[PDB]
């Protein structure tokens, strides 16, 4: 909390971190895509989808 | 050495050629698979087989003459080969055992034995062959609900449901005199010109062929029979060709022969060729080509058949062939056209002038029924040198550019993308 009161360092650090974090989100979601690609996406029927697929 | 035609009741044609010495005389009926309904398919096959068995046994035992046949879409090319000095006997047998009488032929026993033999033959054709199967499927899927998609062999369900009456009914509705001719390719001169017209030597069933209500159409489709048991793959593109008797037959034939055949396991084929063959050969993509542009009296088919070995690399083969077809319709080098002209010239020379009289007889029959008069290859050579780049550009701008395709293959096609990755990329968005 940057001290004993809400002051310049508080909001300064909050804004800098806010401007930083979404790129870390972007990194995590490229990991999300990586982890997804290993085994496709689930059928709505909850059954094997390896039979047929469309491009 | 000039083909002669006339019209005296039954059309008689003759392509004299004293080069070979295997005289052949027969008939070429202007009907077949196209002239018959889906529910009774293999009637023509059954006719051809009963002939080819029992009449063969009769003729060889009696005299010396080997009889063949052929059915492609609308022929029954019952050619009866013979010696040069033995044509009268062949004609007498043909008119005494094919047109009439059919009682000594269609015994129940012989018919049933031939029926089971036909069933076995069509079955093992279905279980063994593959390129022919995909070609038949391509026809059956291009012309849905039309008296041209049904195959030239038939289906077991349609084969089993016919005994005598259907066969005789088709005989009396298609073995007439209006659309039946006589062909005498070989080394006869005018004996056939006068002996066909005799006191009684004439086909029965005077009248006319029943006209089909609908002729032909086209529509894009797929018939794939994906089964991973088979080792290789099989595909066959198609684009609607040009029907016979049109000022586009030869230009389409050239537009097909530009890319040409290819056999990846031959030392004398990989080295030669044009762009697609090199760009395939850098890796291993395909194993066979067949650019074929087949034409029929109702509509024709311009096709592209392969039987590859690689399974993961189907998409790249298709993509390259499509880009090459686009290149054909956008820009062609003059040397490519000249090479195609020369190759197509030699190909026609080989095909129409093969020493075997049966091939020439069948082709003459086809042309005389469809064109109405034989087109001697001299005129073909005269009119083939006039084909020029502008003409091919114009023709491909119509038949090829953004036109619906039909493909149908049996095997491990699964890698093939369904429709919009093989259709909406015939223009590559930059013409
Ligand atoms: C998301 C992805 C969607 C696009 C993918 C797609 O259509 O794939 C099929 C197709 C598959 O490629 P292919 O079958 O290998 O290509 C054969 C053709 O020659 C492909 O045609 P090509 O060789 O002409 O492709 C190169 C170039 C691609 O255009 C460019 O982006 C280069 C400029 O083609 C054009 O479409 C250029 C003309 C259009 C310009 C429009 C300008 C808009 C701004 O790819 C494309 O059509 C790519 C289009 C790219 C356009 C921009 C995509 C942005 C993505 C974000
Ligand atoms: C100035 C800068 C811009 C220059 C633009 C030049 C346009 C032509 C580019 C090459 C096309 C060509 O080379 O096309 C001429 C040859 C002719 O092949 P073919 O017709 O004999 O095949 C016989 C059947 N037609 O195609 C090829 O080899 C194709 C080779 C593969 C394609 C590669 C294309 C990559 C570059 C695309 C550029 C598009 C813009
Ligand atoms: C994951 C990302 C999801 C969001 C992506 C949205 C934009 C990409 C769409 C590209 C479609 C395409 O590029 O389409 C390419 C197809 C090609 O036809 P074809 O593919 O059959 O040719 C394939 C073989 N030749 O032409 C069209 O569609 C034309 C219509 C284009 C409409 C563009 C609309 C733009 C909306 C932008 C929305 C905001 C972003
Ligand atoms: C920016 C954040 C995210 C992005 C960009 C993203 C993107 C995607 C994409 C592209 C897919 C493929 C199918 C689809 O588009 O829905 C997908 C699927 C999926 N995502 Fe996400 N995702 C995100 C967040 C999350 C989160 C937070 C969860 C769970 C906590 C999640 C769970 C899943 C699951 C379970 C699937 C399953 C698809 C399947 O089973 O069919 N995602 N996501």
């Amino acid at each position: 909390w940057g001290g004993f009161s809400v002051s310049n360092p508080t909001i300064q650090r909050f804004f800098a971190l806010h401007y930083l974090v979404p790129f870390i989100i972007a990194a995590m979601v490229i990991m999300h895509l990586m982890a997804l690609h290993i085994h496709g996406s689930s059928n709505p029927l909850g059954i094997t989808g390896n039979l047929d697929r469309i491009p | 050495a000039e083909v002669t035609q006339l019209s005296n009741g039954i059309v008689v044609a003759t392509e004299h050629n004293p080069s070979a010495h295997t005289a052949s005389v027969g008939v070429v009926f202007g009907s077949g698979a196209a002239n018959e309904n889906p529910y009774n398919n293999g009637v023509s096959n059954l006719w051809k087989n009963i002939f080819l068995s029992k009449e063969n046994s009769a003729v060889a035992a009696k005299e010396g003459l080997a009889l063949s046949s052929n059915i492609s879409r609308d022929f029954q090319s019952y050619i009866v080969s013979s010696l040069p000095g033995s044509t009268d006997k062949s004609l007498d047998f043909l008119n005494q055992s094919f047109i009439q009488q059919k009682a000594n032929l269609l015994s129940s026993s012989n018919f049933e034995a031939t029926k089971k033999s036909v069933l076995k033959q069509v079955q093992d054709f279905e279980e063994n062959d593959h390129p022919n199967r995909v070609l038949e499927h391509l026809h059956s899927t291009a012309f849905q609900n039309t008296p041209l998609s049904l195959p030239t062999r038939g289906t077991l369900e349609s084969l089993e449901n016919l005994v005598v009456a259907d066969l005789e009914s088709f005989a009396n509705n298609h073995f007439l005199n209006s659309n039946a001719v006589v062909v005498g390719t070989g080394n006869i001169k005018h004996e056939d010109l006068v002996n066909s017209i005799e006191s009684k030597n004439l086909s029965l069933q005077t009248g006319t062929k029943p006209v089909l209500k609908k002729k032909a159409a086209f529509l894009g489709s797929e018939v794939r029979l994906r089964d991973d048991t088979l080792p290789k793959a099989w595909i066959s593109l198609a684009v609607e060709g040009e029907p016979v008797n049109s000022p586009n037959y030869f230009v389409a034939k050239l537009a097909a022969q530009i890319f040409g055949s290819y056999n990846a396991f031959e030392p004398a084929s990989r080295l030669q060729g044009i762009k697609l063959l090199d760009n395939i050969q850098e890796y291993q993509l395909c194993d066979n080509f067949n650019h074929f542009s087949l034409s029929y009296k109702d509509s024709g088919l311009w096709g592209f058949s392969t039987a590859t070995r690689n399974v993961t690399m189907i998409d790249d083969l298709i993509h390259f062939t499509l880009k090459q077809w686009n290149r054909l319709t956008i820009s062609v080098t003059d040397t490519e056209v000249e090479r195609a002209k020369s190759l197509l010239k030699l190909q026609l020379g080989q095909l129409y002038e093969s020493g075997n009289p049966v091939n020439d007889a069948n082709l003459l029959g086809a042309e005389v029924l469809i064109k109405g008069s034989k087109l001697s290859l001299g005129e073909a050579f005269k009119k083939i040198d006039a084909i020029t780049v502008k003409d091919v550009k114009a023709w491909a701008g119509k038949r090829l550019w953004d036109q619906d395709i039909a493909i149908a293959g049996t095997g491990q096609i699964e890698g093939l993308l369904d429709y919009m990755r093989i259709r909406s990329d015939m223009s590559m968005m930059r013409w």
